[PDB]
């Protein structure tokens, strides 16, 4: 899938790899700031921080930073520090996302007129990549998608420079058409070469002194790592602006990274009484839908999946993480664990369930204390064996475990769990 | 042009890759379906030299050639019109592009997950150019009961038999998920006369063939009396189905439910808006997945009562 990268990552890749005759200014002139930053060595590393006035702003996948007043503009290194005191480490809300402002980028301030601001964006679709240009960029750009010239570079087609000049740049100042055109040509080759799917620069600034990339947002096609690794290096893919990941999410992520199997976990409400552990990406969405449909949205603890034929050990490690997560606080009404799934085509259900069983056994003590009831429905290769060992661990541990096969409609267990229908 | 019929009792296919367990599953399936012959004619794998491989056509032992070079396989087996591609992701693009230099191949199943989207757009472009139908990438494939099963689709014989996938029914379906397709096999076999044909288009952003591509095929397949689509939040694919019905192109009963209604974690792209639009267009849409089997059954029974579906007679399967 496509994944966002930080503005700093995108700018670094661009400065490193773009091939253009159009002179790009301030290459590599950026300093990253966190709440752990040592300001003495930062300056000793970026002595240019003193040469000129600066611009400081969060680099955390927040859009419209200018319009929302999240950018300190044209400040000294002191004025930047003073601007950061009230903000760094403080909460902010943008749209309906609230999070801590903890990652900032400082760059040189570029003096320029409004008429020197421009819009460029490139993005992928099934029919190819669209290249966008508008002759007014920046904060007040407005509904840029309705306004911008658009040019489709078809699948395996070339971006023709005369199309850039004669279609995209029709409204651009005539003395800037050659430079803009050189830049866009190079931007598109870089976009294609580093497997981008989205690359926006707003505003792009062009003065007498050359091209400045003032603001950048981007995504790349993460599956292309085996191709672009030599160029990407250890590229990071930040989460959306919002809460920080819980340690267990980070753990499951690291598990995910080390397997062909898909191991996913997201905590909606760590205190909710309704926990799921579903095999199948489709099935996991369906079970979530069902829980919400039957009124349980506020008690839904998590969503995610363990899919794509995980080993017994991987499944054990995944399950024990959920078991741990649901034995942190008691809930007055006890709790429900839904271990559901569609009917696997190749996954060895006996092997996966053995892992789940080992986990239930290791956490059996706290599971009884938290009054957890478990519902299980699964099909696939060796599923009858798997359902049997699940029933066994139930009788053995004293934990209530209701097991079901392919005769039971996949989502029926959700009604049973919630008391909307009887347990057969 | 893209074919309406992809598979039949006589389909012969080439499997690219080292996948003995998969091939044996297909043959076991071929056997319980009472096909006259095995559905896999040969294998291709450049990492080894020519040779043969042992499999079982029932109790009888047989040999399946393995070719190092794709041409040799094509040339020696011009009766082959399908390729199942189990290439690992570093090999999937080149091998799929190469397959399409051989016009006897009308249908390619691409199994690998992880093919970059920009590469997949190029496969699609060539495929569309050549009239080749692509199923996948990132899919387990699909299944045509009585006729042909792609790779691991449908799992073990135990599941093939329980869901009666060894003989045709009247219900066709398509979904993105291979996991849910097998669930559809189960749901459909318990509520109707069984699956006619089922395809899993895969989970990638640009699938080689889309819901509408297959819905069209089904609309144009006399054996299909009834169509089930398991849709999904994201994109506007399911609107093509609304338009199709309204323009008279689609006339058969269509059952559809789009998963992802609980996206409380563009407006027209939600499962909720698509479910509603489909329902207004005349599609049979259940109130929830929980009621999907119920609606399928109800639409089926009405097709039976009015003669459109004549449930065939159960005929036990061969040895096993
Ligand atoms: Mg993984």
């Amino acid at each position: 899938s496509a994944k966002a990268i930080s503005e700093q990552t995108g700018k670094e890749l661009l400065y490193k790899f773009i091939c253009t005759t159009s002179a790009i200014q301030n290459r590599f002139k950026y300093a990253r700031v966190t709440p752990d930053t040592d300001w003495a060595r930062l300056l000793q590393d970026h002595p240019w921080l003193l040469s000129q006035n600066l611009v400081v702003k969060p680099d955390q996948l927040i859009k419209r930073r200018g319009k929302l007043g999240l950018v300190g503009v044209n400040l000294t290194l002191d004025g930047v520090k003073s601007w950061l005191k009230p903000r760094l480490g403080q909460e902010a809300t943008v749209g309906k996302a609230t999070g801590f402002l903890k990652n900032f980028l400082i760059e040189p301030f570029v003096p320029h007129s409004q008429a020197e601001e421009f819009y460029v964006c490139i993005y992928a679709t099934r029919e190819g990549d669209y290249v966008l240009f508008h002759h007014e960029g920046g904060v007040d750009v407005g509904d840029v998608d309705a306004k911008a010239q658009k040019l489709l570079v078809g699948v395996d087609e070339k971006l023709n420079p005369e199309d850039i000049k004669k279609h995209l740049l029709v409204h651009a100042p005539e003395d800037k058409k050659e430079i803009l055109a050189s830049f866009i040509s190079g931007l598109f080759n870089f976009y294609e070469d580093l497997y981008f799917t989205y690359l926006e620069i707003n505003p792009l600034v062009v003065t007498k002194d050359g091209v400045y990339v003032l603001d950048l947002a981007a995504k790349v096609d993460a599956t292309a790592d085996y191709i672009c690794k030599v160029k990407w290096g250890d590229i990071e893919f930040p989460p959306p602006f919002g809460r920080e990941a819980y340690p267990e999410e980070a753990y499951i992520a690291d598990l995910d990274a080390k397997s062909g199997a898909s191991l996913k976990l997201t905590l909606l409400n760590p205190k909710g009484r309704i926990w799921t552990m579903v095999a199948g990406g489709g099935a996991s969405v369906v079970y979530s839908d069902t829980i919400c449909d039957l009124g349980g949205v506020n008690e839904l603890a998590n969503y995610g999946e363990y899919s794509g034929a995980p080993s017994e050990q991987q499944t054990y490690d995944y399950a024990k993480t959920i078991l741990s997560l649901m034995t942190r606080e008691k809930h007055p009404d006890g709790k429900i664990l839904i271990i559901g799934g569609s009917i696997a085509n190749f996954t060895n259900v006996a092997a996966t369930f053995k892992g789940i069983v080992r986990a239930i056994r290791d956490y059996q003590g706290p599971l009884k204390e938290h009054e957890v009831t478990i519902f299980v429905r699964r099909g696939g290769p060796n599923y009858q064996e798997g359902l049997r060992v699940m029933g066994e661990v139930g009788k053995t541990t004293g934990i209530p475990i209701h097991v079901f096969g392919t005769e039971t409609h996949m989502t029926a267990i959700v009604g049973m769990a919630l008391g909307h229908r009887p347990i057969p | 042009g893209k074919s309406t019929t992809l598979f039949s009792r006589h389909t012969k296919a080439i499997v690219w890759g080292m996948q003995t367990r998969a091939v044996q599953g297909m043959l076991d399936f071929d056997y319980v379906c009472s096909r006259d012959e095995p559905s896999v004619a040969a294998m291709v794998y450049p990492f080894t030299g020519d040779h043969k491989q042992k499999f079982y056509w029932g109790h009888k032992e047989i040999l399946i050639p393995v070719f190092k070079n794709m041409a040799d396989a094509m040339r020696k087996h011009p009766e082959v019109d399908v390729l199942i591609n189990f290439a690992s992701l570093r090999s999937a693009y080149d091998s799929t592009m190469e397959t399409m230099n051989y016009a006897q191949i009308r249908t390619i199943a691409i199994i690998a997950e992880g093919i970059p989207e920009a590469l997949t757009r190029k496969l699609i472009k060539k495929a569309d150019q050549k009239g080749v139908t692509i199923i996948g990438p990132a899919t387990v494939g699909g299944i045509k009961p009585g006729c042909f099963k792609i790779g691991n689709t449908g799992g073990m014989l135990d599941n093939i038999l329980a869901s009666k996938l060894y003989r045709p029914g009247s219900v066709a379906y398509v979904s993105r998920s291979g996991g849910m397709s097998n669930e559809l096999n189960n749901i459909i076999s318990r509520t109707t006369d069984g699956v006619y044909e089922g395809v899993a288009i895969g989970g990638d952003r640009y699938p080689g063939s889309t819901f509408m591509d297959h819905v069209l095929r089904y609309q144009d397949t006399p054996g299909v009396k009834m169509i089930v689509v398991l849709g999904e939040i994201g994109g506007t694919e399911e609107y093509k189905i609304c338009r199709g019905i309204k323009e008279g192109r689609l006339t058969k009963p269509i059952v559809c439910w789009c998963i992802g209604t609980c996206a409380t974690m563009q407006a027209s792209e939600t499962a909720v808006a698509k479910n509603q639009a489909l329902k207004e267009a005349g599609v049979f849409v259940p109130r929830s997945f929980d009621e999907l089997g119920e609606i399928i059954q109800s639409v089926y029974e009405d097709l039976v009562a009015n003669g459109v579906i004549v449930p065939a007679q159960e005929v036990p399967p061969p040895t096993v």
